[PDB]
DNA sequence: CACGTATGCTATAATGTGGCAGTCTGACGCGG
DNA sequence: TCCGCGTCAGACTCGTAGGATTATAGCATACGTGA
């Protein structure tokens, strides 16, 4: 792909390839020439370590350096490593809807409650307001709606205040040691930009006010709402999995 | 121990025979002729000079091995279109097409985008006055320095100078260690956002209700043209092929559908709002 | 070591006693960032086994 | 005798132990070390001389030519550090090298009569240290960190234990060299030496004295005693050494002269032995049977045959002993052997060893290091020789032979960089010394085997590698060329070199961007020591001992600086009196104690001094001019604390601060401070973000003048004198005759940086400090940086807290501000940051910046000027374009939409996109500057040429005013001149200064002055010419830009950011905190006074922190508040400068034992007026760091100020009005506003775009990233019941690309319904492993 | 034909290679 | 069976910043597709 500099940039790949490639046809030409055992030989090993290299490098002995000095990461190396695809790409994912700041105290809130920054959640609930105001035809279509959140115009907090109400949203920290580093609230949109905590659940997060940061992430179906709601509220999850004594407990 | 294919083949090498000036001769006159022994013995003695040249020709491109076989190839070419006739010496001649084919082989394998040779002949040039100018102005060549100094265009000069940028790693990460790779700041760019096709969606579906919202007549010649409903995308001349078959009337036709359609935007809430759109 | 720290923080600690302090202070906090790895790494094979 | 800015403001010193040394400079490292790489030595290695001597001369392959370095140059630098910064090119200078290529005749011997070419070569441009100690690379400030690594020389270590549960500890020995291979010599299990060269397999240690040319008998006569065994007559007898048995059991009855001494089976005491070394013994009888594994010593062969009868190192036996009786031989050389003292070990590894003679030797030698290459001699022999024994390949340097030499225990330091066949048996013997149980191991963490390479040694190294790599390509080129015609600049290239030594300031990781939040940023970043990057320890190789304090960090080392992370113990701040010895050890001072007596004569002691010497302790009580006042003093030595007698004391610290780092220095009551809390307190002062207003710290240390001013942000009068002129942009001083050089003009311009965007876009400003017509000394500070007050660094703002809970808005460190703290825009910060917009070139035409842009607002337009720029001053927001900027498209293609939409509004536009730089979404600011960068053919902008135009006129009047100031500042001297000798006032004046050129007096000394004068006016007409001109064509310049890039327009951007709920804030004991709420005015407590608190802490999150300091802080806080109180009061009823004198006066001269004296009276009256408007504001006091402020002292302090001695105050709540049940602690903590505000960590992702391969979303705010939902959060999902929750972020979520838009698509028409599919990644890895040749197929149902 | 891209040919003799890894560490197997 | 190189492992999110280097001769004959 170009990048905006007007350079290119490739994958490690692609160098794997061209070296097997320019080896095998050179082994060809030399085929077709007839040439003496000894080069044929040679080109036969040449061939043997670009394959080797391309599926695995660094197995077999000292691994092909690419640019920097760097070893080329080979085919293997996409699909082994921690960093492979399992552990990155399909055991964890980067996810849409999915938001963080940093968190403070919210002593006034009850316990199946949290403080969402206005901004954060008009952001999160983009569709959904999107979808309330094609229904109240206030907005005539999707980009015309777009541009009336972008105005930030003082209907739409009104249809965003509706949209958020009995709707939860799981709170995350890390790390994530137990179940009840994710919790689900009932969120109360504020004005600022920090997300407010109930005291009592900070032991389960293991969350002090001094920085820490929450993931927030939108439950979307019925069924994910109804999950987070009913299994995975802050209320109800009051005894820790791993010993009956409860966590949920002011200090 | 001797695992390493390189070890291997130089030990192989030097296991050969070493040829003299009157050897070459009687080889090199049954080699033309075409004997099978005659052209590997040549080819087998001469490979140590290959090596030498190509142990000299390292830390450009390819590696030493590479190297090897692609001067192997001006080797086999040297003994082709050798003349034994000439009292001048085979080694002389041969360093010659050695150092061709390693030249030609580390010009097109290196780099990843096929290049030219003749833009690449042009480039070394414009690097070799880098060079000279470099060692008298302190600073480094601009383009334009180099261009008054070849007499030649700073546009020619810059589009040269625009194809020697190396290619980065994409796979390589940048944050300090291993915290993110080029490929996971880079986004997928001819793909298209969902909010982007969701918008694309919502405009396709209005106009399938906007065309049933204005006359018969006005929509099957504002379609048909555009290609909206139609097959292909046709003018206001080509439009006379399906039933239409006229020129002004058709122009009339088409701008009085966009007027009336422009009224549907000004009154559902778009016309100056998704104008800046 | 085999003299104690007799001195306290409201009195204040010597050069000495805070330098002798600061052997375990800075063990504790590399233990914190160094160890939480073999902890993790057990979580990780316990879950992948149930 | 007080300073003039101590005089404006005094710091009461609650110190009691006099500083006989004053801190250094603490910028020390960074400029000598760079001083000494660029510093022209003739003799001195150092830096560059030596690398080109290490190198030069290169002689050709054939010998005929050579290339040989005469000498180098600087040019000076193309561009000053202001014009590099802002264009983005490095701040460097061209190195010219004189270089002679001279040629031999190969007829002629070695004729050196052909010729000779000289001339001086261009090789790099090398980068240029500041002034202040960083390096500015692509017009960024970047700081290269000192290193730590391993000191060349010896080390003896021992795995003890690891290998073999045997439990046996292996001995070791390590020669590191500076440059060559590493030697390792080893024991085995079963006691046998080894050799590793360069860590390899393993080889018989005997091997490599074999390769040496060492016979078998000069081995073992080189590790092994011998013992003579006569045979005379019948009876065996043997040469005896009285002590020789010595502890050892009597296996046969010894019998000496005729008189039985040991009965057999018996342990040979003291006694025996002295009485058999009185008795002079000699002989000693012995049975045959005692022979039976004693080993000969040389060979011995039979004189009749010439055979040998017994090869040397042979085990003996009764039969070999007849053979050697018979043959004629009555003396037997054997070895001694005993175990315990004297271990065979060589002469079990001559048994192991493999190899005969020397080549069998150096054939397995070179088999090891290349195996399977057959040998050959020369190869043998010449891979052995470059190994360890080639001046070029193997180099110990200096501190290597040095430190090898004082652990083989020589006298001798210094010597060769290559190893001698001396030094390699000699460490062997050490190795198999320390086996046997005499001597002992060295150690690695040991501060004596860790020395500093700061950056002159760093840059050296690259420049040799540059030149190395250089040497290969001319000595090609010598050898293949022609001589004659060849010169040696067209062998040469400047881009290896240039290469080299960009990749180490640029790309090294040891080149890092300065940190400059803060003045003690920038000042510890400089000053950082870094165990890793090249040739040091990694993450993976740090164990824990490297990381822990040693007993020697003491004095040079911090102890409680050190980043809390991976980083923890490899990265340490250097201590405030450290300083690098010659070799490049780490030294500290201390004070010499001289029969008792404490001298002031002061020493700098390395590491391995020290170990030698017993020091006292800093707080050791001395008696007033002489000995200590104690008995027993408490001192240190051999690594160890104890107590001593006074004639035991050798030496004492010299500081009470000396162990402390600087960062660590200003931290007031560390004394009362956890070493945890205080380590992130001197951490996170780091990152405090200064304010608009900078604010002194009421509880200092003393530390805070010396580092605002060493930091180089604030601007220090070199010469002094008067000020002639103060401006919001300069200060112009007027010098004192006595400083004043009689040459030049003598009138100091220092120009104040204003407003600038610091490296986290901070801000950057300098105020002036002094007022029109100030009197100054030498050293004054004449105007203040960021985070400066008068002279005194100010990191952050004191404030009024009280510690006590509200309604929980103090929660877990949460902190609770009053909104007074916001109105006073006390923590409001300045944000300076820089947006570029690129205009390059494409393969469809160049990118226009013009205003003219497709579908775009008036409204947005109006703010751009007719080039497309935005102007100066303009308030912008997200979305607002800044620099108009249209690409041009190739295919007009469009959809039937797109069609019927360009139709309607018939804004076809022609072909032109929209790629306009635009604010980022969310922040806003107001347009401070904008710069233009142009190539030079292409047509300029209309505003890009009037900001030439502005910049010209500006260069033209700032050129102007230098010639100005300094002609009228060369003429009034030419008039005190004319007047010396020649009375003419009133006549002198009326008459213009410009037809001054015919004035003259007598021929004497102050004719030559006028003529001084007049050389230099002149010198400065020209001067300002040549400047002008300069100026005029850096304007007119194109500068050359990246290939592609057409030009370039950089606007930055200003923002005031206002503290807010989310922004983080500490003190400087650890405590942090995230402010919760602002509370209104009303509702905060108050004093009896009606006075509110500013900020209400937690007092939870003390005693578990165990930071005691930050109350102590608070206690003496309010105390010096409480005297600015007074004070306060007393210049409101102006009252009497008597008065306030009585009171001031008093109040200075406190403390117990206060250390600073302050006699007031000598101040004038209007110095002591403007003294107390500043002590108004609170009295600011420090406190030492170990030498600090005493309870006692903080309450006779209170009583001073008619505050309470406990601290703690009747409060009431600000809403009911009722007081709080119990007093409650209140006074002034100094707090600091950390770098993370809530603005610049808030994000939050609806849909965005998404990663090339694997389709899922991206990370990071700056890519519009989701949160990455890891391992750990889906087994939380798991744990729970919520599968649809889970799969919704595995798919719809992330991968699932048909999914994700039908979904959305479902929520907008309000289905919520998730219709999955299949993850893209997962499609991925099936192809992936298909490439690998694995079949894996998805079964159908 | 022509521009861009490629293959071609040259003659003193020359004929066996060579830049780092810095020893992480406990763990668990697979040849001699 | 045992000494030993070999091979496989080493918490979770957030951040910052962009990125490099070298040189391959002069010339003519040649093969490939669009006008
Ligand atoms: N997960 C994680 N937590 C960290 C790291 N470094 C510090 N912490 C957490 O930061 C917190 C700092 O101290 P606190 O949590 O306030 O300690 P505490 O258990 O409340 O005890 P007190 O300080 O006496 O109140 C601890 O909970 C640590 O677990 C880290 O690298 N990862
Ligand atoms: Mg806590």
């Amino acid at each position: 792909v170009p990048l905006d500099g007007g350079r290119f940039a490739t994958s490690d790949l692609n160098d794997l390839y061209r070296r097997v490639i320019n080896r095998n046809n050179r082994l060809k030409r030399l085929l077709d020439l007839a040439a003496p055992d000894i080069i044929v030989r040679n080109e036969k090993r040449m061939l043997q370590e670009a394959v080797d290299a391309l599926l695995d490098n660094g197995r077999r002995g000292r691994a092909i350096t690419g640019s920097n000095k760097r070893p080329l990461k080979s085919l293997a190396d996409m699909i082994k490593g921690k960093q492979g695809r399992f552990r990155q790409n399909l055991l964890g994912k980067r996810v849409d809807y999915s938001g963080r700041s940093v968190i403070t105290v919210g002593p006034y809130l009850r316990l199946h409650q949290c403080g969402l920054p206005k901004k954060m959640a008009l952001e999160l609930f983009k569709p959904f307001i999107y979808g309330k105001l094609e229904l109240r035809g206030l907005a005539t279509t999707i980009k015309a709606a777009k541009k009336m959140v972008e105005r930030e115009e003082a209907v739409v907090w009104d249809i965003l205040d509706e949209v958020i109400r009995e709707h939860p949203v799981l709170l995350n920290r890390a790390p994530t040691l137990h179940r009840l580093g994710i919790q689900a609230f009932e969120p109360v949109l504020i004005e600022g930009k920090a997300i407010q905590l109930h005291p009592l659940v900070c032991a389960a997060y293991n969350a002090d006010f001094d920085g820490d940061q929450m993931a927030v992430h939108v439950p979307l179906t019925l069924e994910a709402q109804l999950e987070a709601r009913a299994l995975m509220m802050s209320t109800n999850n009051i005894l820790s999995p791993a010993n009956g004594e409860p966590i949920i407990v002011p200090s | 121990r001797v695992l390493d294919a390189t070890q291997l083949y130089l030990g192989e090498i030097g296991y050969s025979p070493l040829l003299t000036a009157e050897e070459e001769v009687y080889f090199a006159r049954r080699a033309l002729r075409g004997d099978v022994a005659s052209r590997r013995r040549m080819i087998e003695s001469n490979l140590r000079l290959v090596v030498k040249i190509a142990r000299r020709y390292g830390n450009r491109g390819l590696a030493l091995l590479d190297l090897i076989e692609e001067g192997n190839l001006g080797l086999i070419r040297a003994v082709e279109k050798f003349d034994p006739e000439r009292g001048f010496r085979f080694s002389t001649y041969a360093t010659w097409w050695i150092r061709q084919t390693i030249e030609r082989a580390i010009m097109n394998q290196t780099r990843t985008i096929r290049l030219p040779i003749h833009i690449v002949k042009e480039l070394n040039v414009y690097l070799r006055t880098a060079r000279e100018l470099s060692h008298k102005l302190d600073h480094e060549p601009s383009a334009e320095e180099i261009a008054e100094q070849l007499d030649k265009p700073v546009d020619d000069v810059s589009r040269m100078l625009r194809l020697n940028e190396r290619i980065t790693s994409v796979d390589t990460p940048l944050g300090g260690d291993s915290e993110k790779a080029l490929l996971d700041i880079l986004a997928d760019e001819k793909e298209n956002g969902p909010e982007d096709t969701t918008q694309d969606d919502d405009m396709k579906q209005s106009i399938v209700k906007w065309l049933f919202e204005l006359n018969a007549k006005q929509r099957e010649v504002l379609a048909r043209r555009f290609g909206l409903l139609g097959y292909e995308a046709a003018t206001l001349e080509d439009v006379g092929r399906e039933i239409g078959l006229t020129r002004e009337r058709v122009r009339q036709i088409q701008v009085e559908g966009l007027r009336r359609l422009r009224e549907i935007l000004q009154t559902q809430g778009l016309n100056i709002e998704a104008l800046f759109l | 070591i085999e003299t104690p720290i007799t001195a306290n923080f409201r009195e204040g600690l010597n050069v000495l006693q805070y330098f002798i302090s600061t052997h375990g202070a800075r063990k504790g906090l590399a233990d914190t960032a160094l160890k939480t790895a073999n902890s993790g790494y057990l979580t990780r094979r316990l879950v992948d086994v149930a | 005798v007080y300073s003039y800015t101590e005089k404006k403001r005094i710091r009461k010193d609650f110190g009691k132990r006099p500083q006989v040394l004053d801190v250094p400079y603490l910028l020390s490292i960074q400029l000598d070390s760079f001083q000494k790489f660029i510093e022209q030595d003739p003799e001195g290695q150092y830096g560059l001389e030596a690398a080109f001597r290490s190198v030069f001369p290169i002689q050709s392959y054939s010998g005929n030519s050579e290339l040989q370095y005469v000498s180098y140059r600087l040019g000076e630098p193309v561009f000053d550090v202001q014009e590099c910064q802002i264009r983005g090119v490095t701040y460097s200078a061209p190195l010219r090298v004189k270089l002679r290529l001279v040629i031999y005749e190969r007829e002629a011997p070695e004729g050196t009569v052909k010729d000779i070419k000289e001339q001086e070569v261009y090789m790099g441009e090398i980068p240029l240290m500041t002034d202040n100690g960083t390096f500015v690379i692509n017009g960024t400030e970047r700081v290269i960190v000192s290193q730590l690594h391993r000191s060349p020389g010896v080390f003896f270590d021992s795995d003890k234990g690891k290998t073999h549960s045997s439990g046996k500890v292996l001995y070791n020995a390590r020669i590191i060299p500076y440059r060559g291979s590493w030697l390792d010599f080893e024991f085995d299990p079963k006691d046998n030496l080894f050799v590793r060269i360069d860590r390899r397999r393993k080889l018989p240690a005997t091997i490599i004295l074999r390769a040496l040319n060492y016979t078998t008998e000069q081995i073992l006569d080189l590790f092994f005693e011998k013992v003579i065994f006569e045979i005379r007559d019948n009876k065996l007898q043997m040469e005896l050494v009285p002590e020789r048995l010595r502890g050892e059991t009597a296996s046969f009855d010894i019998e000496a002269n005729g008189k039985v001494y040991v009965e057999k089976g018996r342990r040979i005491t003291a006694r025996h032995i002295r009485q058999l070394e009185k008795d002079d013994v000699k002989l000693i009888e012995v049975p045959v049977e005692y022979i039976a594994g004693k080993v000969v010593a040389k060979d011995y062969i039979d004189e009749s045959t010439g055979e040998l009868i017994c090869a040397a190192n042979m085990e003996l036996s009764l039969d070999l002993l007849a053979k050697l009786s018979q043959s004629g031989h009555k003396r037997i050389e054997t070895l001694f052997t005993n175990d315990l003292d004297h271990g065979p070990y060589i002469s079990e590894t001559l048994r192991v060893d493999p190899t005969n003679d020397r080549l069998s030797a150096l054939v397995e030698i070179y088999r090891m290091m290349r195996p399977g290459e057959p040998p050959t001699r020369e190869a043998a022999e010449s891979l052995f020789e470059n190994l360890f024994f080639s001046e070029d390949r193997y180099d110990l340097s200096a501190v290597g032979r040095m430190k090898f030499n004082r652990s083989l225990l020589r006298e001798e330091i210094e010597g060769s960089g290559i190893l001698s066949k001396d030094d390699i048996i000699d460490v062997m013997k050490k190795l198999i010394d320390i086996r046997n149980g005499k001597g002992e191991v060295d150690d690695i963490d040991h501060l004596g085997n860790r020395r500093i390479r700061s950056v002159g040694e760093m840059a050296e190294n690259q420049f040799r590698v540059g030149l190395v790599r250089v040497e290969r390509a001319v000595k090609e080129r010598l050898s293949l060329g022609d001589l004659d015609t060849l010169m040696p600049q067209d062998m040469i290239n400047a881009k290896p070199i240039s290469a080299a030594v960009k990749e180490f300031f640029g790309s090294s990781q040891l080149s890092q961007f300065m940190d400059q939040n803060n003045p003690l940023s920038e000042i510890t970043h400089k000053r950082r020591i870094s165990a890793l990057g090249p040739g040091g320890l990694t993450r993976e190789r740090a164990g824990f001992e490297v990381r822990d304090v040693h007993p020697t960090h003491y004095g040079r080392v911090c102890p409680i600086e050190t980043p809390e992370g991976p980083n923890i113990g490899l990265i340490n701040s250097l201590s405030v009196y450290a300083q690098t010895n010659e070799y490049g050890f780490l030294e500290t001072p201390y004070r010499k104690v001289t029969d008792g007596v404490v001298t002031d004569e002061i020493h700098y002691l390395s590491a391995i001094e020290e170990g030698n010497y017993v020091i006292a302790q800093a707080n050791s009580n001395l008696d007033e001019e002489g000995h200590f006042v104690e008995d027993l003093v408490t001192c240190r030595s051999k690594g160890e604390s104890s107590l001593f007698s006074r004639d035991q004391v050798d030496y004492m610290d010299v500081s009470t601060q000396q162990v402390v780092s600087v960062g660590a220095s200003l931290i007031p009551f560390l004394e009362h401070d956890d070493a945890n809390r205080a380590l992130m307190g001197a951490n996170m002062q780091r990152q405090a973000v200064p304010t608009l207003r900078a604010d002194k710290p009421l509880v200092g240390t003393g530390m805070e003048r010396a580092v605002a001013v060493d930091s180089g942000v604030t601007a220090v009068a070199k010469r002094g004198g008067v000020v002639q002129y103060v401006d919001a942009s300069r200060i112009v001083i007027k010098v004192n005759e006595d400083e004043m050089y009689p040459g030049e003009a003598g009138i100091d311009i220092y120009n104040l940086t204003k407003y600038t965007r610091s490296n986290q876009n901070t801000c950057i400003n300098q105020m002036p400090c002094v007022s029109l017509g100030e009197p100054v000394e030498r050293g004054d500070v004449l105007a203040d940086g960021p985070s400066t007050d008068l002279g005194e660094l100010a990191l952050g703002q004191n404030m009024r807290v009280a510690f006590m809970p509200w309604n929980g808005y103090n929660f877990e460190d949460s902190i609770l501000v009053s909104e007074r703290v916001v109105q006073e825009d006390r923590f409001t910060t300045i944000h300076i940051q820089e947006l570029a917009c690129v205009s390059r070139d494409t393969k469809l035409g160049p990118e226009e910046i013009t205003a003219d842009i497709p579908n775009v607002g008036e409204a947005a337009l109006s703010k751009l000027d007719e080039s497309g720029i935005v102007y100066i001053g303009a308030e912008v927001t997200g979305g607002d374009i800044l620099v108009g900027k249209v690409t041009p498209k190739g295919e007009t293609q469009l959809t039937p939409e797109e069609k019927l939409l360009r139709a309607i509004f018939g804004e076809k536009a022609s072909d032109v996109k929209d790629s306009s730089l635009r604010v980022p979404n969310g922040v806003s600011g107001t347009v401070i500057d904008v710069q233009v960068f142009t190539r030079d053919g292409v047509e300029k902008d209309k505003r890009a040429l009037e900001i030439e135009e502005m910049q010209l006129k500006q260069a033209k009047k700032d050129l102007s005013e230098e010639l100005q100031i300094l002609e009228a500042g060369l003429f009034s001297r030419i008039r005190a001149v004319l007047v010396a000798g020649g009375v003419e006032a009133e006549k002198l004046d009326k008459l213009p200064r410009d037809r001054w050129l015919e004035l003259g007096l007598t021929d004497e000394e102050k004719q030559n002055q006028l003529e001084q004068l007049a050389e230099q006016y002149d010198e400065l007409k020209h001067e300002f010419e040549k400047k002008l001109e300069a100026k005029r064509r850096k304007i007119t310049q194109g500068d050359d830009l990246a290939p592609g890039v057409l030009k370039i327009v950089k606007v930055y951007l200003a923002v005031k950011r206002r503290i807010q709920p989310g922004d983080k804030m500490a003190g400087r004991h650890g405590n942090k905190g995230v402010i919760s709420k602002i509370n209104p005015i009303e509702d905060m407590p108050y004093d009896e006074n009606g006075t509110p608190v500013d900020i209400v802490l937690n007092p939870l999150g003390v005693p578990s922190r165990m930071n005691i300091g930050q109350i102590l802080e608070t206690h003496l806080g309010m105390a010096a508040k409480g005297i600015g109180d007074k004070i306060n009061a007393m210049l409101k009823q102006q009252q009497e400068v008597a008065k306030l004198r009585e009171f001031i006066q008093r109040a200075y001269d406190l403390g117990a034992d206060v250390r600073q004296k302050v006699d007031l009276s000598t101040f004038s009256d209007e110095e002591v007026m403007r003294l107390a408007e500043n002590l108004r504001k609170g009295m600011p006091i420090a406190t030492p760091v170990f030498d600090g402020a005493k309870e006692a002292e903080i309450k006779e302090l209170l009583k001073l100020g008619d505050l309470p001695t406990s601290g703690q105050i009747r409060l009431y709540d600000g809403r009911t009005g009722e007081q709080f049940e119990r007093p409650v602690t209140v006074g002034y903590m100094y707090m600091l506003k950390l770098n993370h505000l809530v603005d610049d960590k808030m994000h939050a992702r609806s849909t965005g775009s998404y990663s090339l391969v694997t389709q899922q979303p991206l990370g990071g705010k700056a890519q519009f990233g989701g949160q990455r939902f890891g391992e750990m959060e889906v087994w939380a999902l798991e744990a729970y019941g919520a599968a649809y929750t889970l799969q919704e972020m595995l798919t719809v979520k992330s991968d699932d690309v048909n999914g994700r838009t039908k979904m959305y698509k479902n929520i907008v028409d309000g289905n919520h319904q998730m219709e999955p599919g299949m993850p893209e990644s997962f499609n991925v890895l099936l192809k992936e492993i298909r490439s690998l040749g694995i079949n894996i197929e998805l079964e159908d149902e």
